[PDB]
């Protein structure tokens, strides 16, 4: 079923029917290109992958020539070496003289490409000159100078097929061809900024990071995205103090070399509103103070209030470290109170399902299994919003194979074709027994997918009890080699927190605390906090969580520390620190160590490796990094998820409203960054953001 | 090759179909398979150019709503073609050829006679909304070499002295030619007269058979 051929003497075998350029990549003979891409449709617009083929009258493009057996591929024919210089020279007679103002200085693929294979001179010295192109306003996210564009089609095929915003397009013939809406209307898909990593010239580039640095100055650091349930494998570009930008480093499973929009532009809030020193409340006024004085005030007011048990509330947030929450849980339960609750509304109890049986809070199919998916249904979520990388996988599957999606709850605009069913758990229960009890029994590799917003609803448990019956009832959705129950989170950390055992007891859910511990956790209200409560915030920037506080503690953000994160898939991933904590911020668990020391609590560690062993004690799957194991406990896990909230939850007719208010305003950084404020204003039902 | 959102060209200015035009469009869509119901995007916009005198932006939005399409595909297809004219023009669209077979028989003096009888540039239109010049390439009527095109009727074999007649003729309102040239030759005939095919009757293939049928 495979084909062996010869590229430059190198024999190489590749699967039949594939493209020749992948065979050149497999053989190790580097062939330059401009408009081939792996994850995209193939168009031969670039003319760069010209290559000599025995039994061919003319040299042909290697991107779209299909693999045939008995093939002799030559790349160094003098005709081909002529041809590459030719095509480069043809490309470089309307591209404008913008190399010192173009953003991709060292990263111009065209440019490095034109050093190997370019001509010495360029005989453009015509009088009346090149063409020139309109400014083409698009949005506040994507800087646009269409003069530098070469119509390499790589933007528009992506936003067409995978991003699913078909507003981009090619309009006009010859040099009157342009790219984009000639309405001059606003583009938005929920992964909008992914085109500026994709246009190989600086036609489309980064608007907030417009000219601030330049890719030879940069220090690069491979790390993990947060404020996203997938925890995409990213790269931090940093000058050394600030954080310049983020670019998705390639990874096969988790992101297929794509990244969320909010994940992209989040570096603005990472440098503008940060906590740089500890501030103690005077009474309607904070003053900054000695780093001893803050923690000594913590110990002093602990001796004043004395929470002896079930009065030390400890709440963590959305982008918080697993390694920090270990220190948190250790401190609280050596303190003698498991008032250990999430930030979410209806987080003050257990989240209506098992903290046991990791399957209860994880994504049990593979994300790679979504290529093999058949017919699924969302409940109570917008997966276009929550984990837009997942939506990219959904649309790629739906275009590739033949699928069926249902959507129960909020009416969303997908890129793909949804099928709505209702806005009631009774409408849901009607739909399960209506027609898809037959379909999901029929389907080979389906799944069923649940957003985390239903955890907000107090009627979650019966909301589980229906669906927990159905997985139990249908053996097709619950077989050995995968499990159809699949849940997501809004964070990169509440999955890791549910690995920690970050849940209050039924007893701990009752008492109003006296000493509230904020660790991130922006979305608390004045209702969630007691009146006289000791409310020491530990975070990185200034949000609502820092506004209620008594003492704030500058902790490092996700960039500055050696983080450890768990996605909804369950991948334990290292976040390599790109820079040091700025000002007077420190790392979080190191702060909790000293906070223990000014109490009677003795944490048994002082290093990072001893934390790694303590973390191995909580779960050894979190020191064994980034390797996804399945669960051998499917049926017992679903049954134990059924038995707990069985019956006692009485589901009301509350409509399944939207989980989040806006996408680009959450998680204390989209509110910190001014670029997401101006992103938020431009993105609701505007005449440039409307369709018709 | 782009759009300005100033006046008379808005997504908000309304457009509908005449019911005869509506029924004609419903006739056209049934000619194609329903899987490719969007494949009729070419002549349907033609109907728009029949109803409204130019291709507006509103007609394109209305067709994209009609065919269940994203609007950018309509935007592409009507941009990619020449004839879907996106600016309001006059009543009479001048399509004067410039290509070398028209040129070698003197299409230069034709165009110069036109734009000296008028005063406008070949992209410019007449301020009375009567005549809208457009140079154009070889319209397929290359043998009758000095030619032009009123909206559908090609006018052929033109002398520039006789051409400005036709120009002020259409300017008077109710005077075009019948559609052909200035009553010389025919269309395929030589300039002198019909040399070959001077037979009054069609000779039949009924005897002219293969003999093996
Ligand atoms: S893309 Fe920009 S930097 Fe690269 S060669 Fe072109 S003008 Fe120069
Ligand atoms: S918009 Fe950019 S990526 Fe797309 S074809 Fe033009 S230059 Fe290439
Ligand atoms: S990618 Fe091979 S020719 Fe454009
Ligand atoms: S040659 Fe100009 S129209 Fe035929």
């Amino acid at each position: 079923a495979e084909i062996e051929l010869t590229i430059d003497g190198h024999k190489v075998s590749i699967e039949a029917g594939s493209a020749l350029i992948q065979a050149c990549e497999k053989a190790g003979v580097t062939v330059p290109r401009y408009c081939y891409h792996d994850k995209l449709a193939i168009a031969g617009n670039c003319r760069m992958c010209l290559v000599d083929v025995e039994r061919a009258p003319k040299p042909v493009a290697s991107c779209a020539y299909p693999v045939a057996p008995g093939m002799v591929v030559r790349t160094d024919t003098e005709r081909v070496k002529q041809a590459r210089e030719n095509v480069m020279e043809m490309m470089l007679q309307n591209h404008p003289l913008d190399c010192p103002v173009c953003d991709q200085g060292g990263e111009c693929d065209l440019q490095d490409q034109s050093m190997r294979y370019g001509r010495d001179r360029g005989r453009f010295t015509e009088i009346t000159g090149k063409r020139s192109t309109e400014d083409k306003n698009i949005g506040p996210l994507v800087k646009t100078s269409m003069n530098r564009c070469i119509h390499c089609t790589r933007c528009v095929r992506f936003a067409n097929d995978i991003a699913g915003a078909p507003e981009l397009g090619s309009s006009g013939r010859g040099n009157d061809m342009q790219i984009g809406t000639y309405l001059e209307k606003n583009l938005n898909t929920e992964l909008s900024g992914n085109v500026i990593d994709l246009c190989p010239v600086g036609a489309l580039t980064n608007k907030p990071y417009a000219f601030r640095a330049r890719p030879w100055e940069l220090k690069k650091t491979e790390s993990i995205d947060v404020m996203d349930a997938v925890g995409s494998n990213i790269r931090i570009d940093s000058k050394g103090v600030e954080v310049m930008r983020v670019i998705p480093r390639v990874h096969e499973d988790v992101n297929e070399e794509w990244i969320n929009d909010k994940s992209r532009f989040a570096c603005d809030g990472l440098k503008t509103q940060r906590l740089t020193t500890p501030l103690i409340r005077v009474g309607d006024k904070f003053v900054n103070a000695t780093w001893d004085d803050a923690l000594s005030t913590i110990a002093k007011a602990y001796q004043q209030k004395a929470p002896k048990g079930d009065e030390f509330k400890a709440v963590a947030g959305a982008l918080v470290e697993v390694e920090s929450m270990v220190a948190l849980k250790d401190m609280t339960n050596a303190l003698g109170s498991e008032n250990t609750t999430t930030d979410t509304p209806n987080g003050n109890s257990a989240p209506a399902h098992g903290i046991t049986f990791r399957s209860n809070y994880l994504f049990n199919s593979s994300i790679a299994g979504i290529e093999d998916a058949d017919a699924i249904l969302l409940v109570g979520t917008n997966p276009r919003r929550e984990a837009a990388v997942m939506n990219a996988r959904i649309r790629k599957a739906w275009l590739r194979q033949e699928l069926e999606i249902a959507s129960v709850g909020p009416t969303l605009d997908a890129t793909f074709d949804v099928a709505e069913l209702g806005n009631t758990h009774a409408d849901l229960e009607k739909a399960l027994s209506g027609e898809f009890g037959e379909v999901l029994k029929n389907a080979k590799n389906p799944l069923i997918i649940v957003g985390s917003g239903i955890t907000d609803r107090e009627d979650a448990g019966a909301f589980f009890n229906t669906i927990g019956k159905f997985v139990e009832s249908t053996p097709s959705v619950l077989n050995e080699n995968w499990n159809g129950y699949n849940v997501l989170q809004r964070s990169a950390s509440r999955a890791g927190a549910y690995d920690i055992g970050f849940t209050p007891s039924d007893e701990a859910s009752k008492t109003t605390p006296k000493m509230v511990w904020l660790l991130g956790a922006d979305e608390v209200a004045a209702s969630d906090i007691p009146a006289d409560a000791f409310v020491v915030y530990q975070g990185h920037n200034g949000d609502v969580g820092a506004q209620f506080a008594d003492v704030v503690l500058p902790g490092a953000a996700y960039t500055e520390k050696a983080g450890t994160y768990v996605n909804t898939e369950g991948r334990s991933q290292i976040s390599r620190a790109a820079t040091g904590p700025p000002g007077g911020a420190r790392e979080d668990w190191k702060i909790l160590r000293a906070v223990s020391e000014y109490l009677g609590v003795a944490l048994p560690y002082e290093d990072a490796y001893e934390v790694r062993d303590r973390l191995a004690e909580i779960s050894p799957s979190l020191v064994r990094y980034d390797l996804v194991e399945p669960t051998v406990f499917g049926d017992v896990a679903v049954q134990h998820s059924l038995v707990g909230p069985n019956g006692s939850v009485t589901p009301s007719s509350a409509p399944l409203t939207e989980t989040i208010e806006n996408f680009y305003m959450t998680d204390s950084i989209s509110r910190s960054s001014p670029t997401m404020a101006k992103s938020s204003i431009a993105f609701n039902k505007d005449n440039k953001k409307n369709q018709a | 090759s782009v759009h300005r959102n100033t006046e008379n060209n808005n997504p908000s200015i309304p457009f509908e179909f005449s019911p005869e035009n509506m029924k004609r469009a419903e006739e056209v869509i049934a000619k194609y398979p329903p899987q490719y119901k969007k494949a009729a995007v070419m002549p349907l916009l033609d109907i728009g150019q029949r109803q409204l005198g130019y291709t507006s932006i509103s007609v394109m939005n209305y067709v994209a709503k009609l065919l269940e399409m994203p609007p950018m595909r309509v935007y592409e297809v009507a941009t990619f073609y020449t004839m879907y004219n996106r600016t309001p023009m006059g009543r009479y669209h001048l399509q004067i050829c410039t290509t070398t077979p028209c040129q070698l028989c003197g299409s230069d003096g034709i165009m110069e006679a036109v734009q000296n009888t008028l005063n406008i540039k070949p992209g410019e239109t007449t301020k009375d909304n009567l005549f809208t010049l457009s140079e154009v390439e070889c319209l397929g009527a290359c043998v009758n070499a000095p030619m032009m095109a009123i909206n559908d009727d090609y006018y052929e074999d033109l002398t520039p002295e006789g051409t400005v007649k036709l120009l002020e003729d259409c300017k008077a309102g109710k005077m075009p030619t019948p559609g052909p040239e200035n009553h010389v030759r025919r269309d395929c005939e030589p300039a002198s007269g019909q040399k070959v095919l001077l037979s009054k009757e069609p000779h039949n293939v009924a005897d002219f058979l293969q003999e093996g049928i």
